[PDB]
């Protein structure tokens, strides 16, 4: 029961960017004979993990000459030099010297780019929807940087914490942004008392939030 | 050469036991110092080691789930299973077998079979378009309530593919849900139809969903 502790959780590099990663155990991982089993993991998007650096230093095969593994005893970290297409997605550090055998937190290797507001688009509950008896109400935050971004949902002013549903995209393979969806879902009798839907939206971009509403009069 | 393979059931209803085989290719648990092991991946989450076994028949399972857990191999035919016992919705994940050669850790993983514990019946999707309220114009459609994952959208049949950004799906209740936005110029809709295209395998359900401008209703 070692607990492994990456750092940091996203990492923003450009490409051809110098990029380390930090690993940090609870305790020595210094296996009875001598060995020390730190490994380092690479997992695409939707593919299983592969290894790139086993017994802290050593390189796996068709590992680059990029990638660097250091460290002793607590702190471990992997460089990755020059950035590649390649070379991004989430990293794991992994010990093989205590049972249970424990893995990182995990880091996401990600592009960072030039700051981008969000698009917000609010989409009242479809008549298609009415007449079946739900009434979901989806709000969409389009192409923004950093991935980091708060919803707040205001039903006639006042706040709603409980029915909220929310997905994240991963970054754009082209304007390398972050979406997210925002579901506040509601009964048709609920929905059939209230007229004001506000998606209020919090990003760095601007200090004031990003207000998008409709009323339940016309629509 | 080298490849593991994991047969699973895929789907099953909670309190029922898990059986699950990696056949495997290029290596024999016959070897000196040879083991297979097993991991889990819950849907999108860091990675969690459950148990292995080595050439020697020397099993070690994770102290975390133990008395569930069952491994053992069939050096023969080059096989190894684990078995948990009585699962629930905790257990939905994706689990991979890997190969650990010699030392402590796992070199080569398995594509990975994934599977999903619930008490959910086959449903298929409720496609629901999401016109705008009562230049740029920005499209939804929301897929809901439908059993098992996955379900595959698309616009145009295809041929709208700039702007698009499916969300991942997320467990609404008993069932999943998922969205999509579409941006298109502000004269390329209306005046061009926009029509969603969503497939169920699992319920063999195909649907399109013209998505045409929000109208009034009074009741």
């Amino acid at each position: 029961d070692v607990l492994m502790t990456q750092t940091p959780l996203s990492l923003p590099v450009s490409l051809g960017d110098q990029a380390s990663i930090s690993c940090r155990s609870s305790q020595s991982i210094v296996h009875s004979n001598g060995n020390t089993y730190l490994e380092w993991y690479l997992q695409k998007p939707g593919q299983s993990p592969k290894l790139l650096i086993y017994k802290v230093s050593n390189r796996f095969s068709g590992v680059p000459d990029r990638f660097s593994g250091s460290g002793s005893g607590t702190d471990f970290t992997l460089k990755i030099s020059r950035v590649e297409a390649e070379d991004l997605g989430v990293y794991y550090c992994f010990q093989g010297s205590h049972v249970p055998w424990t893995f990182g937190g995990g880091t996401k290797l990600e592009i960072k780019r030039a700051d981008a507001a969000p698009t917000v688009s609010i989409f009242p509950p479809s008549s298609e929807q009415l007449t079946s008896g739900g009434a979901s109400v989806v709000c969409f935050l389009n192409n923004f940087y950093p991935k980091d971004i708060n919803v707040k949902w205001k039903i006639d002013g006042s706040e709603r914490q409980n029915g909220v549903l929310n997905s994240w995209t991963d970054q754009d393979s082209k304007d390398s942004t972050y979406s997210m969806s925002s579901t506040l879902t509601l009964t048709k009798d609920e929905y059939e008392r209230h007229n004001s839907y506000t998606c209020e939206a919090t990003h760095k971009t601007s200090t004031s939030p990003i207000v998008k509403s409709f009323n339940r009069n016309e629509c | 050469q080298v490849t593991l393979k994991e047969s699973g059931p895929g789907i099953l209803q909670p309190s029922q036991t898990l059986s699950l085989t990696c056949s495997f290719s290029g290596f024999s648990l016959s070897t000196y110092g040879i083991g297979v092991g097993w991991i889990r991946q819950p849907s999108g989450k860091g990675l969690e080691w459950l148990a292995h076994i080595w050439w020697n028949d020397n099993k070690y399972y994770n102290i975390a789930l133990r008395s569930r857990l069952t491994i053992s191999k069939d050096t023969s035919n080059n096989q190894v299973f684990l078995k948990i016992a009585s699962v629930d919705t905790a257990d939905t994940a994706t689990y991979y077998c890997a190969r650990i050669p010699d030392d402590h850790y796992f070199d080569y993983w398995g594509q990975g079979t994934t599977l999903t514990v619930s008490s959910a019946k086959t449903t298929a999707p409720s496609v629901y378009p999401l016109a705008p309220v009562c230049s740029s114009v920005t499209l939804g459609c929301l897929v809901k309530g439908y059993f098992p994952e996955p379900v595959t959208l698309t616009w145009n049949s295809g041929s709208l593919s700039s702007g698009v950004h499916t969300f991942p799906a997320v467990l609404q209740s008993d069932l999943y849900t998922l969205s999509s936005s579409v941006t298109v110029t502000s004269s390329t809709w209306p005046s061009q139809s926009i029509t969603c295209n969503v497939a169920h395998p699992a319920s063999s359900t195909k649907v399109d969903k013209k998505i045409e401008p929000r109208g009034p209703t009074i009741k």
